[PDB]
RNA sequence: CGGUCCGGCCGGGAACUCAAAGGAGACUGCCAGUGAUAAACUGGAGGAAGGUGGGGAUGACGUCAAGUCAUCAUGGCCCUUACGACCAGGGCUACACACGUGCUACAAUGGCGCAUACAAAGAGAAGCGACCUCGCGAGAGCAAGCGGACCUCAUAAAGUGCGUCGUAGUCCGGAUUGGAGUCUGCAACUCGACUCCAUGAAGUCGGAAUCGCUAGUAAUCGUGGAUCAGAAUGCCACGGUG
């Protein structure tokens, strides 16, 4: 039976199945190098198996929508840890300690009446 | 500085709609301009029926009144004739036909529109202000009201400068979303101009 | 910060080489948050300094900063109608953020091509200590060393 | 080289060195370059006599330099000369399309006088 | 084949009160019911100055939430027919059936 | 505002419904038709012999409770002003003020 | 401007120029319809056109053809 | 899992994403230090969240005869064959100037070309309008679907890849003007928006002085809405990188 992990951040979310054999990513039917251009980002997916050791140990098939880049990839990483810590638990001590365990709960904030933005506020003349 | 419509910030918490039908926004508009036109109607004709509240509803192609009255039988006249009149001609307003709903308000003293509407009334009668604020606070308590102010505002018995003035008894906890705050208004048009009546009563919590 | 005090948030370290310090850089080189293409001026700015300069692409960077670094500085200060400098003794982990920032802008500052070659040729004038960066340093203990009456 | 302009295009590629000609912006630069049937990314160099010549000959088609500028003052003349507010905008040193004056009309109206 | 009924109304406890009545009585009546499903609410909104002259700044922000409800109707028993098509629904919610 | 100016939209309303419903709705078709009368058509001359306040662009929306030209919300029928004071008594079904 | 199918014109003006036109030329001719397309057979007359306050008498030419009657009837006047 | 038009597409599956109604959860509760064994603070654990977790609504008694008689209402006053009322054209868009708020720039952290990955939130029947076909184009003809988690507006742009320009008033910037057109609308002269061709101003980072912002903020990148026949660089709202 495959092992399960929900990951979001911002608009994104991300299902991750956890299954044993090798160093394969596959998101979105696509290869990790091709669904990310920038190479950084792919370290993040890649992060959750450091502590935790994968090199050909298991396979990851994950897959996700919403939000850009990094929020995609931040909700992948996200979503794995708790796929992994869906394996063991044990493991977990190590992800809260990495910072990987966490919910980053930090959305863009809202335009409010008044304000050029969220906070930028209109310029000010004395006169 | 300025506060909020106490009723308004309360709808959906404590507080009910006066209007509670739906519709789409072709007729939205056209609905709304309707309720306009029937409270209208009725506000006047009813006047001396010490009527403090209008629901209006639309099931399907119809529309159903109800006045919250503090006088029913001034508002039924002998054997349901003064109803029926009121009937057939809030369906004529409303296009649909049209129900009528007759909800007695058994405690008056406590319905802001009509403590808001009495003082007005008698502001005209040429009632000093001091008084019929005063009667209305010692009455509202009286009858079990956990609190309740009543303002007043602009040339108090005719003066030319003009003033605003309230009174308040008990509790009125405004922050309080929880609280039963019953809000309402009244304007006196008198031969000095207009006088403008707020009332808040506060019922409890929850 | 009239009553809150507070502790500073811990940035992530450099993809590449693992550097919380190079984080900093990156990020103070950074415009509208254009991380991608900031550490790319900063990776190919250091391998243009890497490569054609002796290697050693960590230490190169700390050459080159240890150079730009400033022990002292002034702080104004308005006391009895007067605005006093009085020196300042600074701090080591800003040591490094002036260090780097005054690396950055002297290298906008400047007449070469792209901001990479730019980027290095400043950390070459600043490993060689020489150029606006260092200058830059100078200027603050000159300044430092005149008003050392009021430490 | 020299073309209709009499005009000496400068040393680079192509698409952007006939640019040079009055009247030649690049949506005819890029058709004449391509009507002819040579590569936009070329310079002068190579660009041999033969190949020149056969360009001014497919730019010939068009109106340009004195030709055009001849023709395009002839076109603000007849305004003036027509009485009509688009040529009394121009006999006045004032923007023609409609634009606001109270302020801001000063591309038009040059720098300003105190 | 089957009924489908569409629910909107502006207040959510009192629009599940009337899907409540329907499947219900379907589930009574020995209708098979699929939902009720919860549908995307469309909530509106509306920004107006709050002052009659000037002020720019001050305003009020209202929103009208549409909430949507899906009941599905398996099989149309005729006595299940006759049960969902004369009860007594809360006036205030918009019903739509599909064929 | 003015009741003269009320009177006149209510003109304007009429007279769009009288006539720009349909008269000008074919007279514009015909205008448009491609295929046949390119040259006499006479058309464009008798759009014009109309009145002016059949055009419905000639309507403007008004505040249906005062008259108010300026902060008219189609949704409800009345500006900015008049929808807050009925919202706040409760008269706009499923209007409250939100936040988010 | 206007789109290629119609060139713009009011009626009671253009029936002004037909009238003008056969029984030869009178005084200036009073009109408002600044927003009209000058025709061909204009080419001669003299079409006072409002400019607001006062009709501005103007010598229609080959030249005017196509132009709006307005583009020569001042409605501001920058002194 | 069965089936292959390799499309969740059809059988189904009800797991997961999401939808939305109800519920749990965070209280200095726990441990340690500091602090008069106090309140409190600080650090750590567990935890998605830690010290009002983040954002909003919520604005006390009152101050400024502050703003609105032009939203509406209203005391007093004033006009009434005119201060009311109808129509056409014009004006509110003027232009020696000054100030306030903005957009777009001066450029290689960039411009251009080709290719290409990832959003959120809204709007829609007198409406959103696909596909097809014609036009370099704005658009036009033809014509489905959809009162919408179904159809349409609608291809996000930053970014990444390759190539080019090589520090120049330029392959920067787009003002202004000529020519020719599109659509809305009885009607685009005064004064609409947009397109094609040509034009290519000032501007190479702004004196004195001065504003915003403490975190998913600033900065930067696109997206939608109200009003609205048409007319957004404004306003209100949305998420991307950060
Ligand atoms: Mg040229
Ligand atoms: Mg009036
Ligand atoms: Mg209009
Ligand atoms: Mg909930
Ligand atoms: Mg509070
Ligand atoms: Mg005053
Ligand atoms: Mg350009
Ligand atoms: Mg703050």
């Amino acid at each position: 039976n495959q092992y399960y992990g929900t990951g979001r951040r911002k608009s994104s979310a991300a299902r991750v199945f956890i299954k044993p054999g090798n160093g394969k990513i596959v998101i979105n039917q696509r290869s990790l190098e091709q669904y990310f251009g920038r190479e950084t980002a792919r370290m993040v997916v890649r992060q959750p198996l450091e502590l935790v050791d994968m090199v050909e140990k298991l396979d990851l098939y994950i897959t996700v929508k919403g939000g850009g880049i990094s929020g995609q990839a931040g909700a992948i990483r996200h979503g794995i840890t708790r796929a992994l810590m869906e394996y063991d638990e044990s493991l977990r001590s190590e992800l809260r300690k990495a910072g990987f365990v966490t919910r980053d709960a930090r959305q863009v904030e809202r335009k409010k009446v008044g304000l050029r933005k969220a906070r930028r506020r209109p310029q000010f003349s004395k006169r | 500085g300025q506060k909020v419509h106490p009723n308004g910030i309360r709808l959906g918490i404590v507080k009910p709609w006066n209007s509670t039908w739906f519709a789409n926004t072709k007729e939205f508009a056209d609905n709304l301009d309707s309720d306009f036109k029937v409270r209208q109607y009725l506000t006047k004709e009813l006047a001396k029926a010490s009527v403090s509240r209008i629901v209006i509803e639309r099931p399907a192609k119809s529309i159903r009144v109800t006045i919250h009255t503090a006088r029913p039988g001034i508002v039924i006249g002998k054997k349901g004739e003064d109803v029926e009149k009121l009937r057939k001609v809030v369906a004529d307003i409303a296009g649909v036909p049209a129900q009528i709903n007759i909800a007695e308000v058994r405690k008056p003293e406590l319905d802001a529109k009509l403590v808001a509407d009495s003082i007005t009334s008698q502001l005209e009668r040429r009632v000093m202000f001091r008084r019929a604020m005063k009667r209305a606070v010692q009455n509202a308590m009286r009858l079990g009201a956990k609190g309740i102010k009543v303002e007043v505002s602009g040339r108090l018995g005719g003066a030319e400068i003009a003033r605003t003035e309230w009174y308040r008894e008990g509790r009125v906890p405004l922050h309080t979303l929880r609280a039963d705050i019953d809000y309402n208004t009244s304007e006196a048009h008198t031969t000095y101009g207009v006088i403008g009546v707020k009332v808040w009563i506060f019922k409890g919590e929850i | 910060p009239r009553r809150r005090v507070i502790g500073q948030r811990k940035i992530l370290p450099d993809p590449k080489f693992g550097s919380e310090l190079l984080a900093k850089f990156v990020n103070i080189l950074m415009v509208d948050g254009k991380k991608s293409t900031a550490e790319s001026i900063v990776y190919s700015a250091l391998e243009t300094l890497a490569q054609r300069s002796g290697k050693s692409e960590l230490e190169a960077f700390e050459v080159a900063l240890e150079n730009v670094r400033p022990t002292v500085e002034v702080k104004s200060r308005r006391v009895g109608g007067s605005t006093y400098q009085v020196p300042v003794e600074v701090r080591p982990v800003r040591r490094n953020a002036l260090a780097m920032r005054w690396i950055v802008e002297a290298a906008r500052k400047r007449g070469d091509k792209s901001m990479a070659l730019r980027l290095a040729n400043e950390l070459s004038d600043a490993a060689e200590n020489k150029g606006t960066a260092v200058k830059k340093r100078e200027d603050v203990h000159r300044m430092a060393e005149a008003n050392k009456a009021f430490a | 080289a020299r073309i209709a302009g009499i005009n000496i295009p400068d040393h680079k590629h192509a698409v952007i060195a006939l640019t040079s000609i009055y009247g030649v912006g690049k949506t005819r630069s890029k058709a004449i370059l391509a009507a002819a049937g040579i590569a936009e990314d070329v310079k002068i160099s190579e660009l041999s006599e033969g190949q020149i010549d056969t360009l001014r000959d497919e730019v010939a088609k068009f109106v340009v330099e004195g030709d055009l500028r001849r023709e395009i003052s002839m076109s603000i003349k007849r305004l003036m000369d027509l009485g009509c507010y688009r040529g009394l905008r121009h006999r006045r040193g004032l923007p023609v399309r409609g634009q606001r004056t109270k302020t801001n009309a000063r591309t038009r109206k040059g720098p300003r006088k105190p | 084949q089957r009924i489908r009924i569409r629910l909107k109304a502006f207040d959510h406890r009192l629009i599940d009160q009337a899907t409540a009545e329907i499947v219900e009585t379907a589930k009574r009546t020995g209708a098979q019911v699929r939902g009720p499903i919860p549908l995307p609410t469309r909530k509106e909104r509306f920004t107006v100055l709050i002052s009659p002259h000037v002020n720019k700044d001050a305003r009020d922000q209202y929103e009208i939430r549409t909430h949507l409800r899906l009941v599905d109707i398996v099989e149309p028993t005729e006595k299940t027919v006759d049960a969902l098509m004369r009860l007594d629904l809360a006036a205030g919610v918009d019903v739509q059936i599909s064929l | 505002a003015k009741q003269s100016m009320k009177a006149r939209e209510v003109k304007r309303v009429a007279l769009a419904d009288k006539y720009f419903a349909k008269r000008a709705e074919l007279k514009a078709i015909i205008s448009d038709v491609n295929a046949s009368d390119e040259d006499r058509w006479n058309a464009v001359l008798k759009l014009q012999t109309l009145p002016r306040d059949s055009s419905p662009s000639r309507q403007r929306n008004r505040c249906r409770q005062t008259g108010r030209p300026h902060g008219f919300l189609r949704k409800f029928g009345l500006s900015r002003i008049k929808v807050r004071e009925a919202a706040m008594r409760g008269e706009i079904p499923g209007l409250k003020k939100a936040s988010w | 401007r206007s789109l290629k199918k119609g060139p713009f014109i009011d009626l009671h003006l253009l029936k002004k120029v037909e009238k003008a036109v056969e029984s030869g030329d009178k005084k200036p001719l009073r009109t408002w319809s600044r927003r009209s397309t000058i025709f061909p057979n204009m080419i001669g007359l003299t079409i006072a056109v409002h400019n607001g306050r006062q009709h501005v008498p103007v010598f229609v030419t080959d030249e005017m053809v196509g132009h709006k009657l307005g583009e020569f009837a001042p409605t501001r006047t920058y002194r």
